[PDB]
């Protein structure tokens, strides 16, 4: 079992840096999109603009 | 408009109503998904 050792974490014992080390797990980096974009933003500010007064809204993917 | 109306000994108001439509529409879409939308014409109230 000793035999398997990886032998470069021994050289940096106790100095173990970030690509070493075993990490949660997680996509990259894709940038938040634009919230002038959403489904019901603009339109809000369409619809009562022309004299509604609206009140109730669509549950979201996570249903919440 | 302006009225000219029988002096009473006091004082009281003036009911004055108009005539305008007063719409509700009302969607269910999803499951707990309600939503409203009020439209009374032509005296709005939900200008921006």
């Amino acid at each position: 079992r000793e035999e398997t050792v990886r032998p470069d974490l021994a050289a940096s014992f106790n100095d173990w840096t970030y690509d070493q080390l075993t990490q949660p797990p997680g996509t990259a980096y894709l940038p938040a999109p634009d919230p002038l974009t959403g489904p019901t933003t603009i339109r809000d500010k369409v619809l009562s603009a022309e004299g509604e007064q609206l009140a109730g809204s669509r549950p979201s993917v996570l249903h919440g | 408009m302006q009225f000219t109306v029988d002096p009473m000994t006091e004082p009281t108001y003036l009911m004055l109503l108009f005539g305008v439509f007063d719409q509700v529409v009302i969607n269910q879409p999803t499951r707990s998904g309600i939503s409203v939308a009020y439209l009374r014409l032509p005296f709005a109230s939900g200008s921006a």
